[PDB]
């Protein structure tokens, strides 16, 4: 009984471990624009002013 | 934001320089952003021109060390008040 509750007890302890270093490398990974930025308007891509729009300024 | 608008309220000067390089890292992820880089680089040169004045600097240092004459069609510089004369 005495190594079981002490293997049980280092099991939950291996556990905390696993996600302690789970968490460290999910912070670690890149995000998608729209949850790191902009979840609604969720293109980088600009537009500019409007008023003079000049025919051919558009560049993909 | 302000961004991309000119003095007008069109396009600044370099906007489709800026909106390529943005269509780039939209594209790209931070692994393959470096792959933008031309793009980048383009965008700079618009605003900077540094790659352009290197490039005179050159012609120029050349044109000044000839003395052999030029034969091609000039450039002429007029009074504002001989535009369109004769």
């Amino acid at each position: 009984d005495i190594l079981n509750e002490e293997a049980k007890i280092v099991q939950a302890l291996n556990n905390q471990r696993e996600l302690t270093i789970k968490m460290h490398e999910l912070k670690r990974e890149e995000k998608d624009y729209a949850h790191s930025y902009s979840p609604l308007f969720s293109d980088p891509v600009p537009q500019g002013g409007s008023i003079g729009k000049a025919p051919g300024s558009s560049r993909e | 934001t302000a961004a991309g608008i000119s003095l007008t309220g069109g396009r600044n000067r370099c906007f489709s320089e800026w909106q390529s390089f943005m269509h780039c890292t939209a594209k790209t992820d931070a692994k393959s952003r470096a792959q933008c880089l031309p793009n980048f680089e383009d965008y700079m040169e618009c605003l900077h021109h540094t790659k352009e004045k290197a490039r005179l600097r050159e012609i120029e240092s050349v044109l000044k060390q000839k003395k052999e004459g030029l034969e091609a069609p000039p450039v002429k510089v007029i009074p504002v008040k001989a535009i369109g004369l004769v």
